[PDB]
DNA sequence: AAAAACTATGCATGCTCTACTGCTTCTGATCTAGTCGACC
DNA sequence: GACTAGATCAGAAGCAGTAGAGCATGCATAGTTTTT
């Protein structure tokens, strides 16, 4: 998957879109605006390089590159930003609805052929490489062209042409007083027609909930950290790639700005002599270290040479039983090794055979790892990882090797001498009961980084000038109330059985 | 703070000079070990006193020399902070002597020096390392007195020999050294005395205190008794709002980096003052306007839109957390936590608060319960009020020596990458062949790094990489010493023993030739 | 195909964080 | 800043800089002069400006040296949020004290405040379960209360004015109660107030006893 | 003579600059095949 | 003859990940001084 993702929001501007069957319920236009704003925010937070566009049809005023009547292109395909979100929010409220009506209008004829044509033209206008061309239609009318059959045929032909071109269309049907029937007219326009999605829908589309569910996690496309060579022998070599299936998430770095006008400021670092003031070339300077009363002078090239043993790659040592790999011997986050085949042919078969045999024999390949040039070598273990998929045949553990760094002797630290004290069976049983009372199921994605979420919410509030930032819910808190409620008296029994009567575990 | 005193007894007898062709002499190995020890001690900038006494020298320099006793014993250097002078003496101007000497006399003089010099200074760990060949006569009449003095003074003792308790021999090559039957009667006699004195000093564990030069060159054993202990982090493990156990956490495993940092200096003067670093902020305009640092403000990118974010505003709106929190979020089956997802750059070992019995028994009960139920504790960790909160897993670790919790950080949702990789088992194009599978099986069997000892039906690791010291520090120390002693000379190449210790035993290499050739012939690999 | 995120094509819709849910 | 968004709140948290309502700039443009700040315009006060305003302006919008106009008084009054600490008796006493001190008894209304009023709207005197609602007496009492009279429901010894309608059956009981009480209340009729409303003055009771 | 308060320090976190190395994608230069206009 | 458009390649900008040096600083332990 290479390229960007392009999205166009087609929002109907007919009269029916401004009427609500019930009272105190947001109108379909307001719901579409909210969903578009949520998608904009999600794109900004996750992947800001994508392109989003907003086009309104059925209005009176028109703004298109083809001058088509009753079609307004509010925002062309461009990277999302705060200005676009504010422009969309301008029409969010009822006052915003009236402002939209005055600015563009409503209750005007339209043709799906023209809107599809302008959407295709907008897609063509883009100059980058798009990995996904998508259109979303926000409307509450299931029979846009019933009076005229020629318009329906033209719309069907345009939809088919867009489908062949490679444009994926979705219909975000909204609430309709009489119910929405996709099979009536839109069955032939949707890119993929689901068998279940054939009955008359008397409520909102389920996709609206998904769109409104904001996501505040950066999304990174698959990328190889480094393509290296695994050398079983001097004359035997295969090509593999290393990926970081788990990587720490850091907030975007701060940017220096000119306080007077809030514009980027270029930062320049210069080195000059204290006696002359002229610029110093890298050869002019030297690296020195002081040890007591002795000084040692080394050049940059010599310092780089100091940490250099072997060329980058993985040198395969002998295999070791997995029982000898201690679980508590953790130094650095593990990596994933997968065959590449883009540099040397036939490596995939050897990798597969090695993985199968390692799984059968329950062994791990010990190797010497050197990520980059002039980097000291380290010891790693490649543990086989068999492909595992959960329900619905969806991969959850890719097949390959798990690269685990084995700490050196210097990495380990000795612990202070301690005296072992054992607990009587009654205390062990009481603590087992306490533990069982708090049993729960753990998943890798059961927690949210409170700092990152709070920073993202504060940034969004500042960008949109909201009344107050949305306070995040810290799922990392222990919520001691539930623990107290579940444990009941067990804590008191454990305390009176273990802790002497006069302990005061507070100082 | 923490200080130690170390005495190095060096054998310079004629027997040390003697060597077999193709085998480095014991004197060279002892010199290398001492050089490595002094390198680490001096370049680490640690305050520990080091003294060197040579026994077997032609001359005599010893307070107890008078009286026609302890002859041919010289005290090269008394207790003082290590300096480059000691390394220079070791490298060049310390040659073997033709006069034999008794190692017991060397130990006696070392103890006398320790007692005499340790009057005006405070020490908490005295260690004496004895390097001999045990190929000289000795008197056993003084064994009782020296043992009693060692017991009274609380002085640790270590012994290094050219042999340990048939391809080419290598220094630290994870292979046999000093093949059997090459030991004479004198060293056989010395073995029992050294073993029994070590047993009396420590007991059965003392048998592990007798290392070898080759073994010590790749085991970091010389610093075992001199290494310090990391500070303790005290906190309270809380399961609810009432239960709480006082605990202390140490860093069981942490990546070690060079403490000293390279300093940039001007070549002409070789001084820090000459080089000055300045930062200038300018606008992006033709005029190249310059703006003061105070004028600069902090901001963030919001998808092509720059939103100002002042540092004071960020501090005011920054997420606030309570520092020094170790709370048990819940308990989950150990199978639900996988080593793949472990994050962070450290592992914590949590014990009960020192000098505490109730906390000790409570922690032991919790550890035993977790082990019996096969469960781990998902907990919240925070070093202080400024450290970002973390979600980690604590699991039991029970050993005959001690029982403690082991804590490793766990990843957040934002820290997980979802990558899709094509399956290999279902790939017909890359499907292997039965002969290829057999060849790979043979290769794996040949290159096994663990041996099954049938005497105890156990597994012994032939290549314990965990015990190998980091080679980067040794290389840095060697290069620094070479530059200091030889200002005008290119840096030397990597020492052979370093490569030998970083390479697997020659046995597996020799036993994997035929399987490797089979793999090469059966697997057609063409570079692209 | 099923479960694919409607916002970021090619990425499965991450399940919302559930924190701790005692059994 | 005319809108209290997140940035304005953050600036409020830091008392280094002030905040001024946008109308200040408009007013400055209109008069083409650098009119100084007033508490009405600004929403935040720095310590220096806070100290400066104390000497010139009170804790509220009103100032000391510069007079106050109708608009200024309205703005100052709108500043106060709420005040419900007193009780009806205390408020009445304070009102009467103010009227006496400033001789504000000449106003068309509030002239009945000093006198408590009773009606014969109960079939049995001093009973709360026999209301005679549905007659002119109720509207007469409501008018008296609106004008400022304190309508009291319990025939306390402090009652000073009693109104009796066309029914004179219980005049003897009222006279007996007046005699018993230490302080005597003059007997009055419903027509007296009806005639006096137009004059907006206390007509002599000798003609309506 | 004994207990409490202030200062030295020191080790560990997180941020920040600063650089280095790798991969992905956009822009520009060059080569080759096809096309149009004029004539005959 | 002139021009276009597709393709092919190479160079370079942007982004991600890591290592090294410096630094504010927060909690805690050891040394010194003040008070009764």
């Amino acid at each position: 998957y290479s390229g960007r993702d392009s999205l166009i929001f087609l929002v109907d501007a007919s009269k029916a879109m401004f009427e609500s069957q019930s009272e105190d319920e947001l109108t379909p236009f307001d719901m579409s605006i909210q969903c578009i704003q949520s998608v904009y925010i999600s794109k900004i937070i996750s992947s800001d390089r994508d392109l989003l566009a907003v086009v309104f049809y059925g209005t009176e005023k028109d703004k298109n590159s083809v001058n088509f009547k009753n079609i307004y292109v509010l925002q062309e395909l461009d990277n999302p930003g705060a200005k676009r979100i504010l422009e969309l929010d301008q029409f969010k409220g009822q006052q915003g609805q009236k402002r939209f009506q005055d600015m563009m209008g409503h209750g005007s004829d339209y043709s799906l052929s023209e809107v599809l044509w302008v959407c295709a033209n907008l897609f063509s206008d883009v100059q980058f490489k798009m990995s996904h061309k998508r259109i979303m239609l926000f409307t509450n009318e299931d029979n846009p062209h019933g009076n005229d059959s020629a318009k329906a045929s033209r719309a069907r032909t345009k939809a088919g042409d867009l489908r062949d071109t490679g444009i994926f269309l979705d219909l975000m049907h909204l609430k309709k007083p009489g119910g929405f029937d996709i099979s009536l007219f839109y069955r032939d326009i949707i890119s993929i027609a689901e068998d279940e999605d054939l009955r008359v829908h008397f409520e909102e589309s389920s996709k609206l909930e998904d769109l409104l569910r904001k996501v505040r996690a950066k999304e990174t496309r698959k990328r190889a950290l480094s393509r290296l060579k695994l050398k079983l022998n001097k004359d035997i070599v295969i090509s593999v790639g290393i990926y970081n299936l788990v990587q720490k998430a850091l907030k975007p770095p701060p940017i220096k700005l000119y306080r007077e006008t809030n514009e980027p400021v270029k930062t320049k670092t210069r080195t000059f002599n204290t006696s002359t003031g002229g610029l110093l070339l890298p050869s002019d300077t030297k690296r020195s270290q002081i040890y007591g009363s002795r000084q040692i002078i080394l050049e940059k090239e010599e310092t780089e040479e100091l940490k250099r043993f072997d060329d980058p790659g993985l040198m395969l040592m002998g295999f070791k039983p997995l029982v000898l790999l201690k679980k508590h011997h953790y130094l650095r986050p593990s990596l994933f090794v997968y065959p590449e085949e883009s540099l040397v042919i036939g490596s995939s078969t050897l990798f597969s055979a090695l993985l199968i045999k390692c799984l059968e024999k329950e062994v791990a390949a010990l190797c010497r790892y050197t990520p980059r040039r002039n980097i000291p070598p380290y010891f790693v273990a490649l543990v086989p990882q068999e492909e595992e998929l959960d329900d619905q045949k969806i991969q959850v553990t890719p097949p390959g090797f798990q690269l685990v760094f084995l700490p050196f002797a210097d990495d380990k630290r000795k612990m202070p001498f301690t005296e072992k004290i054992m607990a009587t069976p009654e205390q062990v049983g009481k603590m087992k009961a306490i533990v069982e009372k708090l049993r729960f199921t753990y998943r890798s994605d059961s927690f949210e980084n409170p700092v990152l979420q709070q920073h993202f919410r504060n940034l969004e509030a500042l960008a949109l000038d909201l009344m107050e930032p949305e306070q995040a819910v810290d799922l990392t808190l222990p919520k001691v109330e539930a623990m107290n409620k579940r444990l009941g008296s067990l804590v008191d029994e454990f305390k009176e059985l273990v802790y002497p009567p006069d302990y005061n575990p507070e100082g | 703070g923490n200080k130690a005193a170390v005495v190095l007894c060096m054998d310079v007898g004629f027997t040390m000079s003697n060597s077999i062709p193709g085998i480095e002499s014991p004197f060279e190995q002892a010199k290398k070990v001492i050089t490595m020890f002094v390198q680490r001690q001096v370049f680490a900038e640690n305050k520990d006193e080091i003294a060197l006494v040579l026994f077997g020298t032609d001359g005599t320099d010893n307070p107890l020399s008078g009286g026609d006793q302890y002859q041919n014993i010289t005290v090269h250097r008394h207790l003082m902070l290590p300096d480059f002078d000691l390394l220079e003496d070791i490298e060049s101007k310390i040659q073997p002597g033709s006069q034999q000497a008794d190692f017991l006399d060397a130990l006696i003089v070392s103890m006398d020096v320790i007692q005499h010099e340790t009057i005006g200074k405070k020490f908490e760990k005295r260690h004496i390392e004895i390097f001999t060949d045990l190929s000289s006569r000795f008197s056993k009449s003084q064994l009782d007195i020296i043992i009693h003095s060692l017991k009274k003074c609380d002085i640790s003792l270590q012994f290094f020999l050219p042999f340990s308790l048939d391809g080419p021999f290598r220094l630290g090559g994870h292979g046999p050294s000093f093949p059997l039957k090459g030991i004479t009667e004198q060293q056989k006699e010395g073995l029992e005395i050294v073993k029994m004195v070590m047993i009396s000093l420590e007991g059965e564990d003392g048998l592990d205190e007798i290392y070898s030069f080759s073994e010590s060159l790749r085991k970091l054993c010389v610093f075992k008794k001199i290494e310090r202990h990391s500070i303790h982090w005290p906190c309270r493990l809380t399961i609810g709002s009432n239960l709480s156990i006082r605990i202390a956490a140490y860093k069981s495993i942490l990546q070690e980096r060079v403490k000293k940092t390279w300093t940039v200096v001007d070549a002409k003067t070789l001084k820090k003052e000459d080089i000055q670093k300045e930062t200038v902020y300018c606008l992006n305009d033709d005029d190249e306007t310059e703006v003061l640092k105070e004028d600069i403000i902090q901001g963030f990118r919001y998808g092509s839109d720059i939103v100002p974010f002042s540092k004071v505003d960020e501090e005011q709106m920054k997420y606030k957390s309570e520092g020094k929190c170790f709370s048990v979020l819940g308990f989950c089956k150990s199978s639900q936590v996988q080593r793949r997802f472990f994050m962070g750059n450290q592992v914590l070992k949590v014990f009960a608060a020192r000098d505490d019995e109730a906390a000790a028994v409570a922690l032991s009960s919790l550890i035993h319960a977790l082990d019996d139920l096969d469960m781990v504790a998902i907990v919240r960790y925070a070093y202080d009020k400024r450290a970002n909160p973390q979600v980690g897993v604590a699991f039991p670790h029970i050993k005959h020596n001690y029982e403690c919790l082991v804590y490793v950080q766990l990843p957040f949702m934002e820290d997980l990458r979802q990558y899709m990789f094509s399956s290999l088992k279902n790939s017909k194009k890359y499907a292997p062949t039965e002969a290829q599978l057999n060849a790979v099986d043979a290769l794996i069997d040949s290159m096994s790094l663990a041996k099954k000892d049938e005497k105890t039906d156990t597994l012994e690791d032939l290549f314990p990489t965990t015990k190998i010291p980091n080679p980067r520090f040794q290389r840095l120390f060697q290069c620094l010493l070479h530059r200091a002693l030889h200002p005008r000379e290119p840096l030397p190449p990597i020492q052979q023993h370093i490569w030998n210790m970083l390479n697997p035993p020659a046995e597996v290499t020799t036993k994997s030739q035929i399987p490797l050739s089979k793999i090469k012939t059966l697997f057609p690999l063409i570079e692209a | 195909c099923p479960g694919e995120s409607l916002i970021n094509p090619g990425f499965k819709s991450k399940k919302p964080a559930g924190g701790v849910d005692f059994d | 800043a005319g809108s209290e968004n997140i940035r304005v709140k953050n600036i409020i948290l830091s008392n280094k800089h002030d905040v001024v309502k946008p109308a200040w700039l408009l007013e400055c443009f209109k008069t083409k002069s650098f009119v100084p700040w007033q508490p009405r315009f600004m929403i935040h006060m720095c310590p220096s400006t806070k100290e400066h305003f104390a000497r010139e302006y009170d804790c509220y919008g009103d100032s000391y040296f510069i007079d106050t106009d109708l608009n200024q008084l309205k703005e100052v009054f709108s500043g106060i949020k709420n005040s419900n600490e007193q009780t009806p008796e205390e408020m009445a006493s304070l009102i009467a004290d103010l009227e006496y001190r400033y001789s504000w008894d000449c106003s068309p209304l509030s002239m009945f405040r000093r006198h408590t009023v009773y009606l014969d709207s109960y079939a049995v005197i001093n009973d709360l379960s026999t209301k005679n609602e549905g007659t002119r007496l109720a509207i007469k009492a409501l008018e008296l209360r609106f004008h400022g009279a304190k309508v009291v429901s319990c025939l306390a010894e402090g009652v000073s004015h009693v109104i009796i309608g066309e029914d004179h059956s219980r005049v003897a009981d009222f006279k007996a109660f007046r005699r018993t009480f230490k302080r005597k209340f003059k007997i009055l009729k419903e027509s007296w107030v009806t005639d006096s409303i137009d004059k907006c003055e206390l007509q002599e009771e000798n003609q309506y006893l």
